[PDB]
């Protein structure tokens, strides 16, 4: 579980761009405010 | 559920965003289609299983 990828983002990365942030996503009309439905954590692990 | 019932929708226009913006639905998913993009898309027929 030490290997991961970003599964959620609002826009695609530009050439050689990188993103460290663990900010909570909003996949739909949930009034998310960092806290659940559509409120996904942005990374997933591979779990190889 | 072994013999589910089908309703047909045809020859009309709609807002689909209600299917997740309404408090009436506990869970919503789409396959081969995006939840916002429903309001821009078109289909030959819609069948509700």
């Amino acid at each position: 579980y030490n290997y991961l990828f970003r599964l959620f983002r609002k826009s695609n990365l530009k050439p050689f761009e990188r993103d460290i942030s663990t900010e909570i996503y909003q996949a739909g009309s949930t009034p998310c405010n960092g806290v659940g439905f559509n409120c996904y954590f942005p990374l997933q692990s591979y779990g190889f | 559920v072994y013999a589910w019932n089908r309703k047909r929708i045809s020859n009309c226009v709609a807002d689909y965003s209600v299917l997740y913006n309404s408090a009436s639905f506990s869970t919503f998913k789409c396959y081969g289609v995006s939840p916002t993009k429903l309001n821009d898309l078109c289909f030959t027929n819609v069948y509700a299983d």
